[PDB]
């Protein structure tokens, strides 16, 4: 019996919340980036020790730690480029039109044609920061929809399974809990509720999108990708 | 061997 | 328009009426078949199948309402998506089977490095058999994709996208109300909303990973001219 | 175009 089921919705949040890993930062460097290899460098590096946090970040998710050690590595194999991208876009939430991979790295549109097949996906990221900012997303529903990305993305690629399916119910417990306690009528909360999920579909895209272009730079050997990098892309292929 | 399945443990 | 004015169940009966037909394939049992003529066998199914739908989305309601470039670009978008969540709709009560037609039903054991896809077509299947999906939440969950799926890779433009939403908070209601007159509790209405809602996630990603497969198909040369036009889309 | 064609056909 896991604990992630005994807990009530506060306290999933405030589980969530505390469990949020820190912001970073890139290089201090005024050189804004326009190669193609400064820019991927300076994405490599942080993606690398986001990454770090993000491993010491799912492993807090309630529901996690009650997986196989296996389970855990195929979830986040999976969810990985999700869960950056998704963190991408809430951080950029409120510069429209710009996105902050760090707080001292704003990225535009403008950057992101100075790498081959790269602006698309910048425009996506700016569309879906654009669209949680029309939707005013809260902090606590943004931990919710991290959480989901986690446990589901990679669930249909596998009695766990329901385990985390009850869990990813309990999650849908809190995100509908969330929007009852900030007023909104019961037809607000289902549509409100639907109108996030289905932006993980959009993300989904994103991160299978991004997978594919990392390939072809690792393929390419434009930039020195790390060893757990390397490991984390080769599960998608 | 993975460095994934490291990093989980510790 | 004329969707938003419409009931729930009368948004169900409008999709429902408006499913396309379960056509059949050119599949001969007694006909050796390599892996390049079980593709023809999809490749042309496939095509025959994107004349349906393309008449059936004109019949979802607020598709119609849209420009025509937005109409191209949504199905572009979400062709292979619709097919796939058709497929998997079709193969619901065929455990351990994909039902590409009623005469051509395959496993897992059949070629080349698409047995992974067939994988997660089979994993999309056995869980809307546990779930026991029905008919009417199918229709709604297709008619999601189609509107939902290319959206957000859309001057005067922004106009078009909130109708979008309108329309798709209506099919939301519907959902809700399908489900409330199942007799499901509230608490219960909104989980199978998101169970729901989360597996279209996944046939995002087997979508994607189909239109990678696609590609190198085509590169090694037996696709459709509409097929060939639908592909580069992604590209 | 034949998407775009046979969208618009009445
Ligand atoms: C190898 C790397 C840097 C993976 C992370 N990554 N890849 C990205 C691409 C792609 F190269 F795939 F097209 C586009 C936009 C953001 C991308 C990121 C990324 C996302 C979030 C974040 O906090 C940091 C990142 O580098
Ligand atoms: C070029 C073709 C056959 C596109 C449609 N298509 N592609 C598929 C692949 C891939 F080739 F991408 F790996 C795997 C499984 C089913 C695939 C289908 C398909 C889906 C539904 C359907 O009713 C008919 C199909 O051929």
């Amino acid at each position: 019996n896991s604990l992630a089921l005994s807990l009530t919705a506060d306290q999933m949040v405030s589980a969530l919340l505390d469990a949020e890993p820190p912001i970073l930062y890139s290089e201090y460097d005024p050189t804004r980036p326009f190669s193609e290899a400064s820019m991927m460098g300076l994405l490599t590096n942080l993606a690398d020790r986001e990454l770090v946090h993000m491993i010491n970040w799912a492993k807090r998710v309630p529901g996690f730690v009650d997986l196989t050690l296996h389970d855990q590595v195929h979830l986040l194999e999976c969810a990985w480029l999700e869960i950056l991208m998704i963190g991408l876009v809430w951080r950029s939430m409120e510069h429209p039109g710009k996105l902050l991979f760090a707080p001292n790295l704003l990225l535009d549109r403008n950057q992101g044609k100075c790498v081959e097949g790269m602006v698309e996906i910048f425009d996506m990221l700016l569309a879906t920061s654009s669209r949680f900012r029309m939707m005013n997303l809260q902090g606590e529903e943004f931990v919710c929809l991290k959480s989901i990305i986690l446990l589901n993305s990679g669930v249909y690629t596998f009695e766990e399974k329901d385990h985390i399916h009850r869990v990813l119910d309990k999650i849908t417990d809190t995100l509908i809990h969330l929007m009852a306690k900030a007023g909104l009528t019961l037809q607000q909360q289902h549509q409100r509720l639907a109108q996030l999920l289905l932006i993980l579909s959009h993300i989904r895209h994103m991160s299978n999108k991004g997978m594919e272009h990392l390939y072809s730079m690792k393929c390419k050997n434009v930039v020195p990708l790390s060893d757990l990098l390397l490991e984390m892309l080769d599960a998608h292929r | 061997h993975k460095i994934l399945h490291r990093l989980l443990q510790d």
